[PDB]
């Protein structure tokens, strides 16, 4: 039995 | 808004629920899925009511609404 799964789906400082 | 919760499910019956607003390209979604799934994005196709969702679909597009349902199959 699995169980349930919910995923949500939701530059000056760089160096490189 | 607010998150609509849309269930993906799998060949094999599985099913893995996804968070997403109105507005969110499925891209998202579907590299999501793939990735949880352990395979290429393009080897899946995703379907909603029988219909192919583009990377640049939303929900909004497609008329989604609170558990509505996405089917995914092999490409």
């Amino acid at each position: 039995e699995a169980e349930e799964r919910v995923v949500v789906i939701s530059n000056s400082s760089s160096r490189y | 808004g607010e998150y609509i919760k849309l269930k993906v499910i799998g060949q094999d019956s599985s099913e893995i629920h996804f968070k997403v607003k109105m507005t969110t390209h499925l891209k998202k979604l579907k590299e999501s899925y793939a990735q949880r799934q352990g395979v290429p994005m393009n080897s899946l196709r995703f379907l909603f009511e029988g219909q192919r969702i583009a990377d640049n679909h939303t929900p909004k597009e497609l008329g989604m609404e609170e558990e509505d349902v996405i089917e995914v199959y092999q490409e």
